[PDB]
């Protein structure tokens, strides 16, 4: 995206445009929490054991 | 009017280890108690800087790319000012950053300069301390012209009688040339010294030109007052930079070295 | 050493927590675990 | 045990934002889902203890 | 009510005993604060857009628009303008903004080589006199001027770089005049065969087709990085409240939280603090040089307790990380993202460890647990 | 993308075209990298069993 | 640039083979007033 702030892209863009921007934020972000909570269920089950 | 004063021919430079000299706050955020990376030109840790020291004086032309470190210990204000420029003869442009007891005046004219350009103290002339042109014969054609006042100023300290380092950067990026400096009172004879200070931003001008050389500017058959330049070259590295809980660069890492 | 015990919030923990990432209680806090043990 | 943490799937990815909360449910159940899986390990936590 | 959306959220008419997650609270923004520099004096568009002549290509011409006010919706409202293409940011959204400085750049060009100016193009305007940065933000503007740059005899005057041995870097110009060896021989001196002058003339005369008429080019080279800001869109600020939360404006960082007077020492040449996060948490406000600490107003997890519905309808509620004191205070007279303040009763607010518990009576006896709430606390339904 | 191949996409087109092309290998392999490690932690948990 | 050209019904192939091109001779040109490539940049067709 051309910035990784939400409010820059929807203070710069208009909608059409800002959509395709935020969806790359989305999508990363997505990605990141998808990360983030595989890693814990992974140490969840280890200090489970 | 060049006093030419070729009494000096080229001398083989001296030399000196920089230690930890070269950081600066590469935007203008505020940031606290942080280790922050940051991609940017900086002067690589323990480099070898030229190092200069105007019988003794001193005021070669030097190459300039990617940008400089300057850094001068110094009494009474020798060190007046800076040229850059591609060609220096009138083939292109060329760039003027002249300092005096206060004002700066920056200009980009197409100068062309005599071989061993300078500028005294106009004691006489056809008055006292006239405009600082006599650098340059020639300029018709100006592009950009800026002014400013308060730029750099000496400090009481019992009045100064300890060499004051003054450090300077001087950089470029896409059309833009941008400036950063500080201050410190040091007592080492003749070496810069080991310790720690980041420089501050200070002016930023869009000259739109390419730079491939620049050269100092020091006052006055004649006597003069004697003091060490420093010169470094920047590099691209990446440093980690230990922000204090103050938001001063208190510590750093050349993750290169 | 500690981080983040979720008690009562009013730094890198303040980060965290202004982007949405809340730390929750252990149900038995370490009075209670002292009095098992 | 390990400490419990919840995220705001919506904060996290949108933070206050209402036009990109109308682009993330055009994700689906993804972020209940990883709600669900991080309220799963916190439980445990107390299961374990 | 708080059952009606644990209701939603288990996707069931009926809920079994328990605790269970719903939305977040998030405590809605009071009112909206705008600030920018108290500058008043509007920018120099007319000269900039309108002057009686416009410099070459080899040598394109470069104004400094600073300390003003400018209104580019007096610009965007012209039909005047043939094109009006902005490359990283709306056309409609330069009133809402602010930037470290605007660069109006000036020249003029044949009406088909517009295409060429765009940012990351390539041909020989684009690659040997004239060259946007590929990660440029600014806008691009240009209109035919045929009735206005092409006198009967041709405009000359008007001319272009024709040969340069590389393609010059981003927002270069060059006046150089250095004869051009386009066959292997060392040529010299002034002229010869493969041996040509780099500068040439545009043929413009009012006869010329489209595409081949003067158009004059207008790039508004703005850079918006958060240094302190010179050049705003016309908004009128408004004053500034403390430690209630607001949308905020500042310099055209829009965002929402509760300011604060702080003890953050900025340096004279700082105007904005960034978090971890890469998100702002300080700023210099631009009509009074003070520094405002940015908190995101209140909010957490709000959980519902529940026994059976099966058994009743009566819940509790767990503002999850909340001192309540906040709780009283959040009071519907004005909006939040959930509705039901139903709860906000009082006289049963209990200020738990992990939170605040609305809607259960604080009991001084001690049972084996049944839904647990955190902190040593749990909940059940009796009489 | 136009081909699997990061130097021919590199040979072929100039940077803002390439760009878009770039980003889908990139996008596709980061994910098969994140596949990989996940399905090595949950064998490294068998493992460790 | 030659002479006459084939109506589309019957449009004409010719097999360029065996030889050294130079696109930059073609790109550099003003007369083509569309010159659009869609698996290569026109700019690389040099290096390829
Ligand atoms: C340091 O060097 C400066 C030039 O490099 C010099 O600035 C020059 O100062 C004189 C006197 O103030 C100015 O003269 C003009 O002043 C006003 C301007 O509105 C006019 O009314 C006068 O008629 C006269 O033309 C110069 O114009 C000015 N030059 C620039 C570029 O600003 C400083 O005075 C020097 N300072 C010291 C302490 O030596
Ligand atoms: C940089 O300075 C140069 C010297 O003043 C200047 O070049 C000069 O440009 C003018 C036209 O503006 C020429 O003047 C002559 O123009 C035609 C040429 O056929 C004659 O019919 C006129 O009578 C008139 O004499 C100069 O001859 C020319 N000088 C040189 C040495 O080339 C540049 O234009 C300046 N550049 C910029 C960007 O300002
Ligand atoms: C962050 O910046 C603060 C401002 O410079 C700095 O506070 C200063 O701390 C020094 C050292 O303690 C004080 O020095 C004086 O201390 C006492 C009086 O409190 C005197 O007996 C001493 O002789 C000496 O004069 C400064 O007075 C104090 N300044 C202010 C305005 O309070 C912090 O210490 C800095 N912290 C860090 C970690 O950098
Ligand atoms: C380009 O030159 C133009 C000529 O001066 C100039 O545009 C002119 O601006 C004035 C003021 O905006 C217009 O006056 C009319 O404005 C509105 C139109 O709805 C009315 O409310 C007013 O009563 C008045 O009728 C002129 O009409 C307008 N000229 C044209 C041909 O549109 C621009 O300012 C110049 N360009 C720039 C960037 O300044
Ligand atoms: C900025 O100014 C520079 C100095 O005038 C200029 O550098 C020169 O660039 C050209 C092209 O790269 C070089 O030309 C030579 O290239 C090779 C050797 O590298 C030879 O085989 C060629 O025959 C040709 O002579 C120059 O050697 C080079 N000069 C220096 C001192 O490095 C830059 O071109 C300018 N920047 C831009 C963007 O144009
Ligand atoms: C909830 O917040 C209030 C402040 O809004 C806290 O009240 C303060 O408590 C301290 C310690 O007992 C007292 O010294 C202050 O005088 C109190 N101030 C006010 C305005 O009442 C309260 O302690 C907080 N409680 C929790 C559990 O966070
Ligand atoms: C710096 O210069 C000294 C000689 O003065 C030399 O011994 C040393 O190796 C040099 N180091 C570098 C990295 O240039
Ligand atoms: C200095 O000399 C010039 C003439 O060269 C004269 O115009 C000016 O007034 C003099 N100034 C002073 C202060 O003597
Ligand atoms: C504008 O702000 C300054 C401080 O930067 C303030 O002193 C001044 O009073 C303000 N302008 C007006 C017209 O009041
Ligand atoms: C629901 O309540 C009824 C009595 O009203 C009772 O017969 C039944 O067993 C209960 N079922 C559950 C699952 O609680
Ligand atoms: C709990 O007991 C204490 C005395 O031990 C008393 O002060 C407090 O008011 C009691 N709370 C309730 C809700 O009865």
């Amino acid at each position: 995206a051309i910035s990784s702030v939400l409010n820059d892209i929807l203070s710069r863009l208009d909608k059409v445009e800002a959509e395709v921007q935020i969806d790359r934020l989305i999508t990363g972000r997505l990605q990141s929490l998808q990360t983030y909570v595989t890693q814990q269920l992974i140490r969840a089950a280890e200090i489970r054991a | 009017q060049c006093v030419n004063l070729r009494t000096r021919t080229q001398l083989p430079p001296a030399y000196t280890n920089s230690f930890t000299r070269g950081v600066y706050y590469p935007d203008k955020v505020f940031r606290s108690s942080v280790l922050h990376s940051t991609q940017d030109l900086f002067l690589p840790f323990f480099s070898n800087v030229t190092w200069f020291h105007a019988k003794r004086f001193d005021n070669p032309v030097l190459p300039f790319n990617d940008g400089v470190y300057f850094a001068s210990t110094e009494k009474s204000n020798i060190i007046r000012g800076w040229i850059f420029g591609t060609t220096l003869d009138s083939k292109t442009q060329s760039l003027l950053i002249v300092n005096n007891a206060t004002n700066v005046v920056i200009k980009v004219c197409e100068f062309q300069f005599c071989n061993d350009p300078f500028l005294d103290v106009y004691y006489h002339k056809n008055n006292k301390s006239w405009m600082e042109s006599g650098v340059y014969s020639s300029a018709n054609n100006c592009t950009f012209e800026y002014v400013s006042q308060p730029f750099l100023m000496d400090l009481e300290g019992k009045q100064g009688n300890f060499k004051n380092l003054r450090e300077f950067v001087f950089k470029n990026i896409d059309g833009y040339f941008k400036i950063y400096s500080k201050h410190t009172p040091i007592n080492l004879v003749r070496d810069l010294p080991q310790g720690f200070s980041a420089l501050e931003p200070l002016v930023d001008l869009p000259i739109g030109i390419n730079i491939t050389r620049f050269q100092t500017l020091l006052a006055l058959g004649w006597t003069a007052g004697a003091a060490a330049y420093y010169v470094g070259y920047l590099q691209p590295r990446t440093f980690l930079l230990k922000y204090n809980e103050n938001g001063t660069i208190t510590d750093a890492v050349d993750c290169a070295l | 050493t500690l981080a983040d015990a979720g008690f009562i919030k009013q730094d890198l923990i303040c980060a965290q927590k202004f982007n949405g990432l809340t730390v929750l209680p252990p149900l038995l806090t370490d009075e209670m675990i002292a009095q098992y043990t | 045990s390990m400490t419990k943490t919840s995220v705001d799937c919506t904060m996290y990815i949108c933070g206050d934002s209402t036009e990109c909360s109308n682009l993330l449910l055009q994700y689906g159940s993804f972020c209940t889902q990883l709600n669900r899986a991080l309220t799963g390990i916190a439980v445990e936590q107390d299961k374990n203890t | 009510d708080p059952l009606s959306e644990t209701k939603c959220t288990l996707k069931s008419f009926t809920v079994e005993k328990g605790i269970y997650q719903t939305s977040n609270f998030r405590v809605q923004p009071t009112e909206s604060i705008v600030r920018f520099p108290n500058i008043t004096n509007l920018c120099p568009f007319g000269e900039v857009f309108n002057a009686t002549r416009f410099a070459s290509v080899y040598a394109w011409n470069r104004k400094r628009i600073s300390n003003c006010v400018a209104d580019y919706s007096v610009l965007y409202n012209s039909a005047s303008f043939s094109t009006f293409k902005c490359y990283g940011v709306s056309p409609t959204k330069l009133n809402d903004l602010c930037f470290t400085n605007v660069y109006a750049d000036s020249f003029v060009i044949r009406g088909d080589e517009v295409r060429q100016i765009a940012p990351g193009q390539t041909g020989k305007i684009a690659d040997y006199n004239y060259k946007l940065p590929d990660d440029f933000t600014g806008c691009v503007i240009a209109w035919n001027s045929n009735n206005l740059d092409s006198k009967v005899g041709g405009n000359y005057n008007y001319r272009y770089r024709l040969f340069r041995k590389s393609n010059l870097k981003p927002f270069e110009r060059d006046i150089s005049t250095e004869i051009y060896q386009a066959g292997s021989k060392p040529c010299n001196g002034v002229e010869g065969f493969n041996c040509y002058f780099p500068l040439q003339s545009y043929g413009f005369q009012p006869t010329n087709g489209v595409g081949y008429q003067p158009y004059r080019v207008v790039v508004l080279s703005f850079e918006l990085l958060h240094a302190p800001a010179t050049v705003c869109g016309p908004k009128k600020s408004t004053n500034l409240v403390k430690n209630k939360c607001v949308n905020f404006n500042f310099n055209g960082l829009t965002g929402t939280g509760v300011l604060t007077e702080s003890n953050k020492k900025f340096l004279p040449f700082q105007q904005f603090g960034r978090d971890i996060a890469d998100t702002t948490d300080a700023v210099r406000d631009p009509q009074t040089l003070e520094i405002l600490d940015i908190t995101p107003c209140s909010f957490g997890g709000v959980s519902v307790i529940t026994p059976g519905t099966n058994t009743s309808n009566q819940v509790a509620v767990l503002y999850q990380g909340v001192n309540c004191t906040e709780v009283p205070v959040a009071i519907h007279a004005d909006q939040l993202t959930p509705t039901w303040r139903v709860y906000s009763t009082g006289s049963n607010v209990f200020q738990t460890r992990a939170g605040c518990l609305i809607g259960a009576e604080h009991v001084n006896n001690s049972y084996e647990c049944d839904i647990p709430i955190g902190a040593g606390i749990c909940a059940s339904y009796q009489t």
